[PDB]
């Protein structure tokens, strides 16, 4: 199962304060139009940057494993949202077939961008719906880790990010409020 | 002192096989290096001397 | 559009100027763009370069 | 004049000879309330350093890094920096540093820089051509060395190639030197690929131990949470200052501006990629930048053959910056503003020109 990703998985790709002007950007971004994988608990590829999203009424998804072995031997990133707060380990945990140190940190439409070290971005709106907004970073993890694949603890989405090239339009407030991706048509180009 | 001395071999082993361009060369220096490494563990100083005398001539010509 | 012929100078004018500007922007294979970042950096000989 | 026109008699006409600047009165420098200390006793001062084949990386974030403490102590032997002049340390600020705690034998002391091979720059610590930081050093003879030997520090003879930079390989696995599979086994052409150091206390510099810490700096596009040992000045307003945010300099005029950053974003940049909007980092409000003003200077003058008598225009700059004249081309200094319209002789811009009249300069 797959859905219309339109123009979701821009983000705001520095803490650097624009407006009123078209920037030209290179970074990984999930390309517009492309295919996402609809999920409705699998270890899935990491690539370069996972592009995730959720539509969720009783908030069930909690967080996220990040690694290669995803399997004690090594050090995995674990993050989970529980009650009040969110807690960040990156211990060699072992973990369940059915799951649901070095750094340890604590801090409905939900937009989250995981790339890498290892940045979080994310967006929550009231409500894959179609429009346009951009994911804003909530934290930065300055973690050593290797990540290849990771798993997703509990609808949603998956997507991939790749080196594309983006026109973002900032607003006189400084919101990106609309996007160009240079590689999706002529047009664009 | 044997100690500097299995230090001064192990510098010897690096560069011999660094510039051995050949096969033969680094075969040789790979059996001077297991030579000298077991003269040091059985603290036998004259084996261990001669082995870094030995691969001293050989990096030499290997420069030179 | 009428008036393009007096629009049309101004924008190549214009143009110009912000090209101008923006190559303030390249490095051309210095460490930085930035003379100001360099100088608090490097000190004098190396900064020369 | 005369010497912008490189002659003794200069004609009538308006001269442009120099160029006007309003110039600093002050210095100010803001920092958040960062009191904590950057841990580099816990690296210079340890009791336990690591094997150079398995060097331990430790991050240095959200401190205060004087490194006066390390650089005029001449307790080092080594201090050698790239990218980075060792006496403006303490001016820069960092996304982070990080050190790189290891020991090797003070012969093996330069190989530790980028562009450097030998068997600790190729299998055991490598940097990298374009490395940034500084590398320090020093003899650790009293400390690591053992009177029976100290053999509790390893290094890597054999690889089967080089390391990327900063490439960490612990692998133990026996390496294979004869064309036979070694399958864990030493024996013929079969080495273990670690050897130990043989530290004693006797033994001469080249072969006594060195304890090498390497700080990489990393100056990114982003905010630094290690910074030096600087002091916070008082927030100045509406006058031409030096300036200093978390390691952002330049010069210029600083307003309360009306501009509304989000929470993430520290400081902003115009339409040309120019700085003009920084949060201040203590009560995070935010302040515009304006350079401070500059423009032509302007000579006008009638011909040295009438008189010397000179009138000077500073264009663009208003008065309250530099017989006052505040016009659109700038501030005309010494000419007589009248009311009667003439015929133009020397123009100075927007409708205004200058004569000398029953006498004296007006505009
Ligand atoms: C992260 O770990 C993975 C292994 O889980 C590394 O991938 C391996 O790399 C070696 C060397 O090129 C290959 O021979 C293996 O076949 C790869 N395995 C897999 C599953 O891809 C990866 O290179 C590591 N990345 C970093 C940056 O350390
Ligand atoms: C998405 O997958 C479907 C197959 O289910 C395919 O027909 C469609 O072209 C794909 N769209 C994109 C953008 O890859
Ligand atoms: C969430 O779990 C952590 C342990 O990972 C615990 O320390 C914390 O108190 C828990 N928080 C809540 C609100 O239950
Ligand atoms: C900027 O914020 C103000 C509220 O302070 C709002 O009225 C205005 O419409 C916003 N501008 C834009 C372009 O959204
Ligand atoms: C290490 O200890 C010495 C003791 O004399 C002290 O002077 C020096 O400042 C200390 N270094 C660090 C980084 O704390
Ligand atoms: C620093 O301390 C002052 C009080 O002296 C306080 O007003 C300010 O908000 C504090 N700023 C930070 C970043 O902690
Ligand atoms: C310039 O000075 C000379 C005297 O050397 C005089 O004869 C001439 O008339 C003067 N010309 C003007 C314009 O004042
Ligand atoms: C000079 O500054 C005053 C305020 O003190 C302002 O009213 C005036 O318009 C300014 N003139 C120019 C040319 O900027
Ligand atoms: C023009 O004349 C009026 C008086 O009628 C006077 O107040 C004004 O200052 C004059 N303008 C100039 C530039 O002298």
């Amino acid at each position: 199962a797959y859905t219309n990703s339109f123009t979701r998985g821009v983000y705001y790709p520095d803490k650097v304060f624009r407006s009123s002007v078209l920037h030209s950007t290179q970074d990984l971004f999930l390309p517009f139009f492309s295919n996402v994988t609809w999920f409705h608990n699998p270890v899935l590829p990491f690539n370069d940057g996972v592009y995730f999203a959720s539509t969720e009424k009783s908030n069930i998804i909690r967080g996220w494993i990040f690694g290669t072995t995803l399997d004690s031997k090594t050090q995995s990133l674990l993050i989970v949202n529980n009650a009040t707060n969110v807690v960040i380990k990156v211990c060699e945990f072992q973990f369940c077939n059915d799951p649901f140190c070095t750094f340890e940190y604590v801090s409905n439409l939900r937009e989250f961008v995981f790339k890498n070290y290892f940045k979080i971005y994310s967006k929550h709106t009231p409500i894959l719906p179609q429009g346009f907004s951009a994911l804003e970073p909530l934290v930065d993890l300055p973690i050593g880790i290797n990540i290849t694949r990771f798993q997703t603890l509990l609808a949603y989405y998956v997507g991939y990010l790749q080196p594309r090239t983006f026109l973002l339009k900032y607003n006189e407030n400084g919101t990106i409020t609309d996007a160009v991706d240079c590689a999706l048509d002529p047009l664009s180009e | 002192n044997d100690d500097e001395l299995h230090m001064l071999m192990t510098d010897l082993v690096y560069e011999a096989l660094h510039f051995a361009k050949d096969e033969e060369i680094k075969k040789r220096v790979f059996q001077l290096f297991e030579l000298a490494d077991k003269a040091y563990k059985n603290n036998d100083r004259q084996k261990l001397e001669k082995v870094v005398e030995e691969l001293k001539e050989l990096l030499e010509r290997l420069l030179s | 559009s009428a008036l393009g012929k007096l629009q049309d100078v101004v924008n190549q004018n214009a143009q110009a100027l912000n090209t101008l500007v923006k190559q303030l922007s390249s490095n051309f294979g210095a460490i930085s763009s930035v003379l100001n970042d360099i100088l608090s950096r490097l000190d004098p000989p190396e900064a020369e370069v | 004049t005369k010497c912008t026109l490189k002659s003794f008699t200069v004609e009538k006409g308006i001269y442009q000879t120099s160029n006007f600047r309003v110039q600093p009165t002050e210095s100010i420098v803001r920092f958040p309330n960062i009191t904590n200390l950057c841990p580099f006793g816990e690296v210079f001062n340890a009791t336990r350093f690591a094997s150079v084949y398995a060097w331990n990386r430790k991050r240095i974030s959200n401190c205060v890094a004087d490194y006066s403490v390390l650089y005029n102590s001449a307790s080092f032997s080594t201090f050698k920096c790239y990218g980075v002049s060792p006496t403006k340390l303490n001016d820069l600020c960092f996304t982070n540093v990080y050190a790189d705690s290891f020991v090797i034998r003070g012969d093996e002391v330069r190989q530790i820089a980028p562009g450097q091979t030998g068997k600790i720059a190729d299998y055991n610590y490598k940097l990298p051509d374009d490395f940034t930081g500084c590398v320090i050093a020093w003899n650790s003879n009293n400390l690591d060395s053992k009177v029976g030997g100290n053999y509790n520090y390893l290094y890597r003879l054999f690889r089967k190639s080089n390391l990327k930079p900063f490439e960490r390989d612990i692998s133990t696995e026996i390496y294979q030197a004869g064309s036979t599979p070694c399958n864990g086994v030493e024996g013929f052409n079969c080495y273990f690929p670690l050897q130990s150091y043989g530290f004693q206390p006797t033994n001469g510099v080249g072969y006594q131990p060195y304890r090498v810490v390497v700080l990489s700096f990393e100056l990114l596009h982003a905010p630094a949470t290690v910074c030096g040992p600087k002091k916070s000045t008082n927030l100045v307003k509406n006058k031409c200052v030096n300036f200093n945010f978390n390691g952002l300099t330049g010069t210029g005029v600083l307003t309360e501006s009306n501009k509304k950053f989000l929470p993430f974003q520290q400081f902003g940049r115009d339409i040309a990629d120019t700085t003009d909007a920084v949060r201040d980092p203590q009560t995070l409000e935010i302040l515009d930048i304006t350079p401070c003003s500059f423009g032509g200077v302007s000579v006008i003058t009638p011909g040295t053959n009438t008189s010397n008598q000179v009138a000077v225009l500073y264009q663009d700059v208003n008065c309250t910056e530099v017989n006052v004249f505040q016009t659109r081309a700038g501030c005309l200094i010494g000419a007589e503003h009248v009311n009667n319209s003439y015929e133009c002789d020397i123009p100075i811009g927007a409708g205004i020109c200058a004569s000398y009249q029953t006498q004296s300069i007006i505009a």
